[PDB]
């Protein structure tokens, strides 16, 4: 009887509408993030509705030094990454200052929070992995629609995320040291994403990759350009 | 303001229901005029019938209404009707045609039917008026925003009874005095009360005076009702 | 370019013994051009009379407005508005447009149906009340009208005498004004009846 | 909450207005009697404790110098209506016509405020009934009752609240169209004795008249066309004087 | 506050129930001839002692060349008719041409559609037949709108109570190959079809003829009564 | 600027000069003062370059939108009135334009509307607009016949623009010619006044006011 | 209206999709020679004039779309799409990218007006950067690109038949026949030129709705090709 | 100034309006109709500021046509004129007033009498046997003061206008390119095309 709206606590102090929004993530195709000290990588397995369909785009560029991957409601990733584009843009125009990744984190948390507290609205239903290279190096972030954000060396979200999160949890000391070596960080990313596959062997359409770093602007790789990583 | 599975408007139906308990009002359209008569529900010896008005209201010099339903809801709508008349007169330098004023009021009611989440007005009106396009006119409107025109009609309590009687005794070539009579007889047989006295009645006529060329609105004084009771043999 | 002087016109009102009088010219011009010689500037709402000089569009608009308000007033109060009260209504309706006024000079005249006491009043364009017991003047020949009235007037004139005094005041004031004249109408007002008279005057 | 909290039931009743009337029913009794040269409104000052100060509560309120009001039902609801009523007597009337409104029209405006609470979104009807007594030059003396629905009606005499039924009855026996004001006061004092339980003196009884003009309550002399307020609250001492001659 | 929402089966119940009010509404029909369109409407029976001089008949003029009839809530129809009349004048004012019948239909359909997805409003309890002729054109036009906002053109069509029945009649009686080439045999088919549901009445059936170039005439009780007689004869001749 | 449009037997002739000025500075000699709205619709520009260019480019957009909505090309009457109504909203704000909307539709035949930023909208057979207008009217009015051959009507328009280019300081550059028929508009070339003047002088034997 | 189920789907969005399943079929096929859109008219009666059934509409010269579901809901989307394509041309002197146009319509879709749209759209077009394209736009605000797709009451069956028949070298003429074929299979009625409507968009000629006479010829050619085995 | 003239004879109202439209140094059109039919028995002529003129007239026209259809009834000339007055009187005090003067000529079928109304941009309304706007009135008012009679025929009224126009062609500085003349009587509104030669 307590899951009507977000403006309502349960007797045990839970917010069910938020918990249910969190659930939409677990239906999202798996995505992985990880970083050394000189780069950060996103690997996102894209999901297809049919064999005739696109494996829908899961990586959105936010600035020349920042970007994200989504798992859950794509429309919600679009609302939030758009807000992130504006916020990164504002930082440039007004202050001539590239936006700190942490600062992006706090901003997303706050945007998500409002939606957990007012009647008529609804929590966002998408989890996001955020990578960037700023004035303090490489950064990876995990956003939950509850408004919780965490900074990590690596992680995964979406269906069966636990596999890759386990692989990375052990490979920690191996990848954190892939400084100055780009291709070997993407490898480690791809090697992590497969520990959560089951469906198949990841193909040339299955895969989406994004890298940002010391002298590398945020770029998305799709298809022919990712073939050398399978 | 929602539909039932059958295609009916809950709050409207229930409002008509409210009205069906209100004192009766009758409109009769003659050849040379119009009668309005209405019965005051709930009375007492102490209720001041002299300086009183609760069912018959002047809208204009050429238009009056009879009210069945919530008195206070009615005053709201009477007041905006009075203003619409005046806007029309200011705009055009001509008194508002009866239909137009009636359409406007019905439209306001229909509004509460279709939007805003507010309860409909619990009111039905009989409109008596004269204009130079259609002469004498009798109209009726209810909470559904619907309006129709009549030779004779009744609203409020006991409309089935009263309706039957009017249908039985009305004729096209009637005269106003006969209509006054018909109005009183009809209320006389549908009253929920002992017998029809003067203090339980409101009465009004709209007649095109034989000496002039202009229309006169008369709202009968207490003594004038009392008198018109004796003549027709209800003493 | 002064809106008070585009169209032209005059109104005067006087009290007599158990009577009042209010008179006006009929000209409607645009500057030098006489345009209409049937433009009456006196109106009535029941037994209350209102004369209005100044910009002709505002004269029309004001009459329509006061017809409107006194209609509604009669419906709610179930009696005709009295002169003392209409005066206050005029005043406040004018002051409401304090920073974009109607360019008019209204005059009120009537007898109080309860007291029988005769009553006149005037206003400036923002509703300041001039309450004189003797006479009130308005229009483009106001100076002339003031001259005529102060000279001609006496208290307690019979309706038939008051008619002469007010007509002579108007006619002679008019004849020294370029923008007034072209006709004139006089209302003699008693508790019981009202006589309206059209004056013969110079058509230049 | 922008929807009406008072809706029609299938029987055609308006629930919240009925329940408001029930609240009025539990209220302390109040009455008005119209004389030929006056109107009197009266009620009981139910002290919640003997430590409370009776005088500090207006149950009978001046609305304009010729119009008074008394109530039954919820005191706080009444208190805001008096305020809104005084203000509307100015904004809708004195600021337009330079005289105070006539009784029926002020009553009309109050009725309007109450009707609106019957229909606007997010609100409940007022839980009061008012008796409004007044005078104006053209209608003379009058007395009106206003109910939670916004309905109003004129009475020669009436009573509302707790012991209304019996009091309406007692008044019906005692009222004639030739009563002098002092007689109406006396009758009012009798009717009130029946409904009251404990003490019955000038400090438990509030009474006001709408009578003649009181020049000495005006505040100033000079303008003879102004004669002063017709409304007058009777003093505790003045009530006791009329009680001893019961 | 969202009143028109989806249900699990993918149905908007308020829109659905609005259709029920149309079903409950008195019947209306239109058929389109070779050079005309005819509109016909039955008359109610809650009471009779009415004044017909002043009471609004069922066919409304929108512009001089376009007419609208409806089944459903009478009060809801006034509102759609007003907006249609305002649009008709507005189209003349900005395009220097009167509305095509299709355009005026699309407009009204749009309005009804809009009320199916706005907070705090209920859909229109109305379906319309909209008939007339495009400016400077002789090809006849007939269109139907419904509370959902769907619209389309019809060789012939009926709406309201017992439209189910009368659509059966027209489906076998209207020959697309041969539209009633006369105004007369067009009124004939329109009367036959209403007769199946009306249960005999001259004060029951009303008819309106619309021809090209703003030629629109209502018939009289007697004029219709002539068709009533010749149809009940040719059926009793068999 | 000089722009003209006239109606005749063979449809509509539309001609414009190509000069833009700021004060006495000649800003350009190669400016396009005709907008091709759709294959059957033309707009001409005079007054503020920005105002015309912006609002008539926009006019084309609103015209395209009509095609999609009504499945039918917009009438000259209706296109002209969109511009006219827009411009009227802005009255007093200082927009400066004088334009002609020219085209053919089946129901209207060849039609010309004159629209200016005062909000004036006129249907007519002959208009000249701009600072050179009177110089064009002079030549055009005294040679205009309804029965002009297509070939003679093109020359008349051309020559009328030449006339204004010559006498009006704020006209010049080149002439751009259009012919509008049942089938839509046809471009009849760009003609530099630099060359056109001398040719016409020699061939026609006019411009005797001119040195050698 | 903006409530989550415990499964983390939006009630109103899921029910919206059920409404779409009740609609007339719409099929689109994307080739290298064009993109074909076909629809099932589904007249509720023989008196209804079938040519007044507009379920394939032009958005711009290079972009068409078919709909399925509560089709009245699509007027404001089509309007928004047209305005967006025209506006883009006004601001940029070029044709809008097909994906951008779809994204803009999906943006409109997100804007929870009391309820979601009860209609899905197939958006087909061409542009220089990404060639011929087909898109499915749901009332969720999500959109998907497809080589081939079917929506409405016959979709589950049709999608399977499209899985079989589609290959990356289908000629336009082949693809047209395939649309007719799969429509013939899933329609309640017998497919003819009055209850089915074909359309295509080619780079060279833009979006064209096929007239009944041209569709009839393709129906005839289809019948003859199948009566060989 | 453009010439708008109006005269009401015994059984009709006649409107005459100049055909020239002049911007700056050029006469752009010599055949303009400065009139809109408001209803089959009511006509309005107008002159004033360039854009305002037609926008106002068409706006009044659309409003009157709408009323007709809503009520299936033609408003009286008196009623139409009060509507126009109020509209002008509103605009006079707005941010940008319409600078338009009008004559309203109509035949009141209920009274069987022709009516001529003169109204300026301020909303100054007056009913008159003959009227004019702008400089015109300066010549024609005195002409008509002399030659006008209440019981003239329509044919007499047209000869009176010829006189009015002639005076204006003699003494006015601007070439207004002749007038368009229109009659409003019991049978509606027709245009007298024979005015360039009579
Ligand atoms: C496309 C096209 C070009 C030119 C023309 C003809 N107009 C003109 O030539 C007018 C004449 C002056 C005028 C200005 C404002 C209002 C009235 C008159 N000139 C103009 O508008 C010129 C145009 C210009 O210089 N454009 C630059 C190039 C496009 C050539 C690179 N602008 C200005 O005068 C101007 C000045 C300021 C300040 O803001 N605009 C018509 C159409
Ligand atoms: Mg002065
Ligand atoms: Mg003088
Ligand atoms: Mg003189």
């Amino acid at each position: 009887n307590y899951d009507g709206d977000t403006v309502t606590f349960s007797p045990t102090g839970r917010l069910f509408q938020v918990e249910y929004a969190l659930e939409a993530i677990k239906q999202g195709s798996v995505t992985v993030g990880l970083r050394s000290n000189t780069h950060a990588v996103l690997v996102a397995l894209k999901r297809n509705a049919d064999e005739l369909s696109s494996y829908q785009k899961k990586i959105i560029k936010c600035d020349e030094h920042m970007g994200l991957s989504l798992a859950g409601l794509a429309p919600d990733a679009r609302v939030l990454s758009n807000y992130l584009r504006q916020q990164c843009n504002y930082s440039s125009l007004v202050f001539n200052r590239k936006l700190a990744v942490e600062r992006a984190g706090h901003l997303l948390c706050d945007k998500a929070q409002k939606n957990t507290q007012s009647a008529g609205g609804r929590p966002y239903g998408v989890g996001l992995l955020i990578i960037g290279y700023d004035k303090s190096g490489a950064h990876l972030l995990e956003f939950q629609p509850s408004g919780n954000v965490t900074e990590l060396y690596g992680t995964a979200i979406g269906a069966r995320s636990q596999g890759a999160k386990t692989y990375l949890e052990r490979t920690l000391d191996t990848f954190i040291k892939i400084d100055g070596n780009p291709d070997e960080l993407i490898k480690a990313g791809v090697e992590a994403i497969s520990q959560s596959l089951r469906d198949e062997s990841l193909t040339v359409d299955n895969l989406s990759i994004a890298i940002v770093g010391k002298d590398t602007p945020f770029t998305i790789y799709d298809g022919e350009a990712v073939a050398k990583y399978i | 303001t929602i539909f039932s599975p059958e295609g009916r408007l809950y709050q409207v139906e229930y409002a008509l229901e409210s009205i069906s308990h209100a004192g009766t009002a009758i409109g009769i359209m003659a050849s040379d005029g119009i009668v309005l008569a209405a019965e005051r529900k709930v009375t007492s010896t102490l209720l001041e019938q002299d300086t009183s008005t609760e069912k018959l209201y002047k809208l204009n010099d050429k238009i009056a209404v009879a009210v069945a339903g919530l008195t206070a809801d009615a005053e709201i709508l009477i007041n905006t009707a009075r203003i619409h008349a005046q806007n029309y007169l200011k705009t055009y330098n001509e008194d508002i045609p009866v239909e137009i004023l009636v359409r406007r009021l019905s439209d306001i009611k229909q509004g509460y039917t279709q939007h805003g989440g507010l309860r409909p007005f619990g009111v039905s009106f009989i409109y008596a008026g004269y204009d130079d396009r259609y002469g004498y006119q009798l109209y009726t409107s209810n909470p559904s925003g619907n309006y129709t025109g009549w030779k004779a009609i009744s609203v409020g309590a006991n409309t089935s009874a009263a309706q039957t009687l009017l249908q039985m005794d009305y004729k096209d070539d009637m005269k106003v005095d006969d209509a006054i009579e018909l109005a009183l007889k009809t209320l006389s047989k549908t009253t929920d009360s002992s017998a029809l006295t003067y203090d339980r009645l409101e009465f009004a006529t709209i007649r095109k005076g034989a000496n002039d060329g202009e229309v006169y609105q008369k709202i009968f004084k207490p003594q004038e009702i009392k008198d018109i009771l004796v003549k027709t043999g209800i003493t | 370019s002064d809106p008070s002087s585009i169209n032209g016109g005059i109104v005067v009102a006087m009290t007599g013994k158990d009577c009042v009088a209010i008179a006006c010219d009929l000209r409607l011009g645009s500057q030098s051009l006489g345009v209409s010689n049937k433009f009456e500037k006196i109106f009535h709402y029941g037994h209350v009379f209102l004369g209005i000089t100044g910009l002709a569009t505002d004269v029309t608009t004001l009459n329509e407005m006061f017809r409107y308000k006194t209609n509604l007033y009669k419906l709610k109060e179930e009696r005709a508005i009295e002169p003392e009260t209409f005066t206050q209504l005029v005043s406040s309706s004018l002051y409401e447009r304090r920073f974009g006024p109607y360019f008019v000079g209204p005059v009120v005249a009537g007898i109080n149906s309860k007291s029988g006491k005769p009553f006149i009043a005037g206003f400036d364009l923002i509703g300041c009340i001039d309450e004189a017991k003797d006479f009130i003047v308005s229009g483009t020949a106001s100076d002339q009208l003031f001259g005529m009235c102060e000279s001609l007037y006496e208290p307690n004139l019979e309706p038939e005498d008051l008619f002469e005094t007010i007509s002579q005041a108007l006619l002679n004031a008019a004849d020294r004004d370029a923008l007034s004249g072209w006709g004139a109408v006089v209302y003699i007002i008693k508790k019981d009846e009202v006589v309206k008279r059209y004056l013969k005057m110079r058509q230049d | 909450y922008s929807f009406s909290l008072t809706t029609f039931s299938p029987s055609g009743k308006l629930g919240q207005i009925d329940y408001a009337l029930t609240a009025v029913k539990q209220g302390v009794t109040s009455l008005g009697i119209k004389a030929t040269n006056g109107v009197v409104i009266a009620t009981e000052k139910k002290s919640s404790s003997p430590l409370a100060m009776s005088e500090t509560l207006s149950k009978v309120s001046l609305l304009t110098p010729d119009i008074g009001a008394v109530y039954s039902g919820m005191g706080p609801d009444y208190r805001v209506l008096v305020d809104k009523s005084r203000k509307v007597a100015h904004t809708s009337y004195k600021r337009i016509y330079g005289e105070y409104p006539p009784t029926k029209l002020l009553v009309s405006e109050v009725a309007k405020i109450m009707q609106e609470a019957t229909q606007s979104g997010g609100v409940r009807p007022f839980g009061v009934s008012l008796l409004i007594a007044g005078h104006d030059e053209f209608n003379g003396f009058s007395l009106y009752q206003v109910d939670p629905s916004g309905s109003y009606f004129p009475w020669k005499a009436t009573a509302i609240g707790k012991g209304s039924v019996a009091a309406k009855t007692f008044l019906e026996k005692r009222w004639n169209d030739e009563l002098e004001l002092e007689d109406a006061i006396h009758i009012a004092l009798l009717t009130l004795k029946e409904s009251v339980e404990g003490e019955f003196n000038g400090d438990t009884i509030e009474l006001a008249i709408i009578g003649d003009e009181n020049p000495d309550l005006l505040g100033y002399t000079g303008i003879p066309t102004d004669k002063g307020p017709r409304f007058r609250k009777l003093t505790s001492q003045e009530i006791n004087d009329r009680l001893e001659a019961l | 506050r969202a009143l028109s929402i989806f249900s699990p089966d993918g149905h908007i119940f308020q829109v659905e129930y609005a259709l029920e009010a149309v079903k409950r509404g008195t019947c209306a029909v239109g058929v389109k001839g070779k050079n005309c369109v005819v509109l016909g409407c039955e008359r109610r029976s809650t009471l009779k002692l009415q004044d017909t001089r002043i009471t609004p008949s069922k066919v409304s003029k929108i512009d001089s060349h376009v007419v609208l009839s409806f089944s459903g809530l009478n009060a809801d129809s006034r509102i759609l008719i007003e907006k249609a009349r305002v649009e008709a004048q507005s189209h003349r004012l900005t395009l220097e041409d009167p509305v095509t019948v299709e355009y005026l239909t699309r407009y009204v359909a749009g309005v009804q559609q809009r009320y199916t997805q706005s907070g705090g409003v209920r859909p229109f309890g109305v379906s319309t037949l909209i008939a007339g002729f495009d400016p400077r054109d002789d090809e006849p036009k007939l269109y139907q709108t419904e509370p959902s906002g769907i619209y389309s053109s019809w060789s012939a069509q009926t709406i309201g109570r017992n439209s189910k029945t009368v659509r059966e009649f027209l489906e076998k009686n209207y020959d697309r190959k041969e539209p009633p080439a006369t105004v007369e045999e067009c009124v004939k088919l329109t009367v036959r079809s209403l007769l199946e549901v009306v249960q005999t009445g001259a004060k029951n059936i009303e008819i309106t003829v619309v021809k090209p170039d703003s030629d629109i005439v209502a018939l009289s009780s007697e004029e219709i009564n002539q068709y009533v007689t010749q149809i009940e004869q040719e059926k009793q001749e068999q | 600027t000089t722009t003209l449009a006239f109606r005749f037997q063979g449809g509509i002739i539309v001609a414009v000069d190509s000069r833009a000025t700021a004060g006495n500075w000649v800003a350009s000699q190669t400016v396009k003062k005709v907008i091709e709205i759709n294959p059957f619709l033309l707009g001409t520009m005079a007054g503020g370059a920005a105002d015309c260019q912006f609002w008539e480019t926009w006019l084309g957009s609103q015209c395209r939108l009509h095609e999609l909505r009504e499945k039918e090309r917009i009438s000259v009457a209706a296109a002209s009135k969109i511009l006219s109504n827009l411009v009227y909203q802005y009255k007093g704000a200082g927009l400066s334009m004088g334009t002609m909307i020219c085209g053919y539709t089946r129901k209207e035949g060849p039609t010309i509307y004159y629209v200016d930023s005062d909000g004036t909208r006129l249907k007519g057979d002959i208009f000249c607009v701009g600072s050179g207008q009177t110089f064009a009217y002079g030549v055009l009015d005294s040679n205009y016949k309804w029965d002009l051959s297509v070939e003679d009507a093109l020359y008349l328009g051309k020559r009328s623009i030449l006339a204004a280019a010559h006498r009006d300081a704020y006209s010049g550059g080149s002439v751009n010619l259009y012919h509008v028929t049942e089938d839509g508009w046809i471009y009849h070339g760009n003609h530099d006044v630099g060359e056109l003047f001398w040719k016409v002088k020699e061939e026609e034997g006019s411009f005797n006011n001119v040195i050698g | 209206v903006s409530t989550f189920s415990p499964e983390g789907r939006l009630f109103q969005v899921e029910y919206s999709l059920e409404a779409i399943k009740l609609g007339s079929t719409a099929i689109g096929i994307a080739t290298k020679e064009g993109v074909v859109l076909g629809v099932e008219k589904r007249a509720t009666s023989p008196l209804l004039e079938s040519d007044s059934i507009e379920k394939i509409v032009e958005i711009d010269r290079h972009i068409g779309c078919a709909m399925s579901g509560l089709t009245a809901d699509a007027r404001s989307m089509i309007e928004h799409a047209r305005t967006a394509a025209v506006t883009h041309n006004l601001y940029y002197d070029e044709d809008i990218n097909v994906e951008s146009l779809t994204q803009s319509v999906c943006d409109l879709a997100l804007r929870f007006m009391s309820r979601p749209f009860g209609v899905a759209l197939l958006i087909a077009g061409h542009d220089a950067d990404d060639g011929y394209q087909l898109f499915h736009a749901e009332p969720s605000g999500t959109f998907y690109r497809y080589n081939a797709k079917a929506i409405g009451s016959g979709s589950e069956g049709a999608q399977a038949e499209l899985l079989n028949e589609w290959h990356s070298s289908l000629t336009l003429k082949e693809a047209e026949l395939l649309v007719l074929k799969i429509l013939k299979q899933v329609m309640e009625e017998k497919l003819d030129e009055n209850n089915a409507q074909l359309s295509c968009i080619t780079k060279q000629d833009g979006f064209k709705i096929y007239d009944n006479e041209k569709t009839a010829e393709l129906i005839k050619e289809l019948k003859e090709k199948e009566a060989a085995e | 100034m453009d010439i708008i003239l109006g005269i009401r004879v015994q059984d009709s109202v006649i409107l005459a309006s100049s055909k020239a439209v002049t911007r700056g140094i050029s006469v752009l059109k010599d055949s303009d109709d400065k009139t809109r039919q408001l209803s089959p028995h009511t006509l309005m002529s107008f002159a004033g500021e360039a854009g305002d003129t037609v926008q106002f007239a068409e706006y009044i026209q659309a409003n009157i046509q709408l009323y007709s259809i809503r009520e299936d009834y033609e408003l009286s000339p008196q009623a139409v004129s009060s509507f126009v007055r109020q509209e002008l009187a509103k605009s006079i005090r707005s941010r940008r007033p319409y600078q338009v003067n009008v004559l309203i000529g109509g035949y009141d079928k209920k009274k069987n009498k022709p009516e001529l109304y003169q109204i300026d941009y301020l909303g100054t309304k007056v009913e008159l046997p003959y009227g004019a706007h702008g400089y015109s009135g300066f010549y024609t008012f005195s002409l008509l003061d002399h030659h006008y009679r209440p019981d003239m025929t329509t044919e007499e009224g047209l000869d009176l206008l010829k006189l009015c126009v002639q005076e204006l062609e003699k003494r006015m500085p601007m070439d207004f390119k002749g007038v368009i003349v229109k009659i409003v009587d019991k049978d509606g509104i027709r245009q007298v095309d024979d005015f360039q030669a009579q």
